[PDB]
RNA sequence: GCCCGGAUAGCUCAGUCGGUAGAGCAGGGGAUUGAAAAUCCCCGUGUCCUUGGUUCGAUUCCGAGUCCGGGCACCA
RNA sequence: CCAUAGGUUAAUGAGGCGAACCGGGGGAACUGAAACAUCUAAGUACCCCGAGGAAAAGAAAUCAACCGAGAUUCCCCCAG
RNA sequence: GUUUAUUAAAAACACAGCACUGUGCAAACACGAAAGUGGACGUAUACGGUGUGACGCCUGCCCGGUGCCGGAAGGUUAAUUGAUGGGGUUAGCGCAAGCGAAGCUCUUGAUCGAAGCCCCGGUAAACGGCGGCCGUAACUAUAACGGUCCUAAGGUAGCGA
RNA sequence: UUGAGCCUUGAUGUGUAGGAUAGGUGGGAGGCUUUGAAGUGUGGACGCCAGUCUGCAUGGAGCCGACCUUGAAAUACCACCCUUUAAUGUUUGAUGUUCUAACGUUGACCCGUAAUCCGGGUUGCGGACAGUGUCUGGUGGGUAGUUUGACUGGGGCGGUC
RNA sequence: AGCUUGACUGCGAGCGUGACGGCGCGAGCAGGUGCGAAAGCAGGUCAUAGUGAUCCGGUGGUUCUGAAUGGAAGGGCCAUC
């Protein structure tokens, strides 16, 4: 509880994401960071956050 | 309520018809019976919350063939940029040491531009310009490093625009002496120009209505598309 | 439905036209007495001779 | 019985299948209204006891359509 | 899950179509009576639940979120 | 008033019974799911109506798939 | 008087009486899918339900919860109605990516929307409740009395192991 | 007749400094008046009886704007609209009354028929209500089908899983 | 403390522990990255608890299937709720 589920998604035209969980509490930012994509085959910015 | 030259030019208009960019173009400049020469204005009930920063449709766009008036600009910029804003075509170029002059009696003109280092001085005291729409804002285009670039698009024909917190927004675009052709290639100008600045979140039909007016004149629905 | 009249009747008045009229002042009164008549199509010709003729 | 004596409809079964389906039977009781009609062949006001579609289809025959579908199957009125 | 309303001083609560947020309870004291009662008044320790937006200015109006109160929806 | 309702008489037929099969209108529970309501039991038991020697169905607004087959019904596969 | 025929005949039940409440007739109610009938071939001094239980003296305090009888600004709200948006198909237009009229269809579900509930005002001879902690009456003890506990009010008479 | 949406047409806004019952954003240093204005005199009317608008009319040839103030400046004029409100109209509904031809009639009368049933007819009284069918929400032990766990120093309680 | 994202994707011989389901370890290999001069290290955190089987649906991606054909709906697969 509390402590959400997000899900980061590609910033490329890939519709591949990684799913996670965050702090919405005292991290509302919006998070950010460089993953490899099994579609693209290149580590592409996964953006999107709860 | 209204007198005859007003209910005279009010048969020359159907209020239940939505007249298009071509016709109404013509037909405003016979709504324009006044002793001067009438500005052209463009109101449209925008489709979007105003009570939301999320949805504020703000900025600054070129007219075609300006407005067909004269703009006294105001700059205020620090070091080099006060050279660059005299030579630029500005018709007051004052220091920020001496941003307190202005408030006293010279305070004569239409637009006012900044620079970023420079907000900070002119930030204070815009008790007199931000209610009078001079308060330079990098939103409306009026606060950037190249205000030699700003202040020639103003003098251009350059006209700012920004929805009420009522979700209606209004804008010049030029006078009635203009040609029709002339006035129907301003207005889509501004037409464009919100479609383009609508906001993500806008639900619905951003373009509710649209209706064009002049200074002394009834207004004339027309179809934006 | 539409019916055609054979009397005068109130607002609707012809002696003879047809009218968009409920199913219930037809089937009731107009016809159940003597002031409609159904237009089953056969009715509709057979008084239409009798404008003519 | 509740049975129109036009178009012959009659209650039929079915189930009052709720939220959570529960089959339960039950029955559809046709609207069938005692309705006086008048005859201009016989000059009668004879009365028949029919549902709400049983009256229209009388609208399209004719009452004299009818009935004359009555006394070819045993039907009196 | 949807929607409306409520959370205001330590407690119980009133209030505004946008701006010095009051009353009562308690305590100390005062006024009043010759005096003890009563009565009346003064004295206050608030980001008006939390985070933003519009505004010269938000307890208000709007959006999201939380707790709580009411109803409905709710077949993995 | 006409006309009907009604009354009387005559002819014909019907009424009943019956082990099964058949069509149609009605239509469970126990039980199983190791409980239990969806489900299953079952459109089975039973009740009722009608008919025949068979009944019922039946001469495509059916299937198939670009090649055709050609009413319905019954049996065997398809296929547990 | 009646009752467990066949282990209980009793303080149980019934009982006249009294009270509340429902009922204006095609009554309420009851037996029935319906018709119909009973209630009654009666008409509020009638009838049904409930409660108590001759008589005598009397029958208090309390309306929050749960019910019943009414009203009602605002809020939420079913079926029905089907506003917009999105999607599928395709004549045509595109050299191709793509878009795509009419019609049809799928899906999404504004607006129209009464009760009800909440709310508000009553009713306890309705279902029931009618208790805790302290201070005090100048010998003790108790508490006429005065606060509080916010649950609605906190035991009149009489009686009492 | 009227409650609400919708479309034009007209009103409409008393924080404070103050010439004064300022709606917010924009256009805007002039339109307005001899197509007869201020300024006075009345009717109608809003309303916090503060003050203002307006037809008619008297009169007849002016009234204004940063003004020095206000966070924000014009009854100087004109637009897109909200808050509030009024009147035509449009649209979607609501309420009540009148009428009679369905329906109801356990009112009267006649016949079938020396018959309290029933059916037909006539008439009177109600009347598109009532009632009923379907759908829908609420209500619903009157009634029906069931659940309400197992471990466990017997079970229950407690606790446990 | 500086620099950053290996909490990455396809496998993994072999091995440990359980009736089974399941779980755990695993050098190393291939592709694509980060840090360091480099040798190398990194498939979350010292390790061991911080969890929810199935069915039924929703969302995105993948022409795999597309009940006459060409699509679509739906379904299956991967990710995920």
């Amino acid at each position: 509880g509390i402590r959400e589920k997000i899900k980061l998604v590609s910033s490329a035209g890939t519709g591949h994401f990684y799913t996670t969980t965050k702090n919405k509490r005292t991290k509302p930012e919006k998070l950010e960071l460089k993953k490899f994509d099994p579609v693209v085959r290149q580590h592409v910015i996964y953006k999107e956050a709860k | 309520k209204l007198t005859k030259r007003m209910r005279v030019i009010r048969e020359k208009v159907d209020a239940t018809k939505q007249y298009d960019i071509n016709e109404a173009i013509a037909l405003l400049k016979e709504l324009a019976t006044a002793k001067f020469v009438e500005s052209v204005d463009v109101a449209v009930n925008l489709g979007i919350d105003a009570r939301k920063s999320d949805q504020n449709v703000r900025g600054a766009t070129v007219l075609p063939h300006g407005t067909g008036r004269s703009v006294r600009v105001a700059v205020f910029t620090q070091g080099a940029n006060a050279e660059a804003a005299k030579a630029a075509g500005a018709e007051l170029v004052g220091m920020e040491d001496l941003a307190d002059q202005i408030k006293k009696g010279e305070m004569n003109f239409d637009v006012v531009i900044a620079s970023p280092d420079a907000m900070r001085v002119v930030g204070q005291l815009g008790q007199v310009l931000g209610p009078r729409g001079l308060m330079p804002n990098p939103k409306v285009g009026t606060v950037t490093p190249n205000v030699a670039e700003a202040v020639k698009n103003a003098k251009a024909g350059q006209v700012r625009y920004r929805n009420d917190k009522n979700g209606i927004i209004h804008t010049t675009i030029g006078k009635v002496d203009f040609d029709a052709d002339k006035l129907k290639e301003n207005l889509e100008a501004l037409l464009v120009a919100l479609k383009k600045a609508k906001p993500t979140q806008a639900k619905g039909v951003y373009i509710k209505k649209v209706s064009i007016s002049t200074t002394m004149g009834a207004g004339v629905a027309v179809d934006q598309a | 439905m539409q019916v055609i009249l054979l009397d005068k009747v109130a607002n609707l008045g012809s002696l003879g036209d047809q009218v968009n009229v409920k199913a219930g002042y037809a089937r009731n009164f107009l016809v159940p007495q003597g002031k409609a008549v159904p237009a089953t199509k056969k009715n509709i010709e057979f008084f239409e001779a009798r404008r003519a003729e | 019985s509740r049975v129109c004596q036009v178009t012959g409809k009659r209650p039929v079964t079915g189930n009052n299948r709720s939220h959570a389906l529960n089959a339960t039977k039950r029955r559809f009781l046709p609207n069938l209204h005692s309705h006086r009609f008048w005859v201009e062949s016989e000059k009668r006001f004879v009365t028949l006891r029919v549902s709400a579609k049983g009256m229209r289809v009388i609208d399209k025959k004719g009452i004299d359509t009818v009935l004359a579908e009555l006394r070819a199957r045993g039907e009196k009125y």
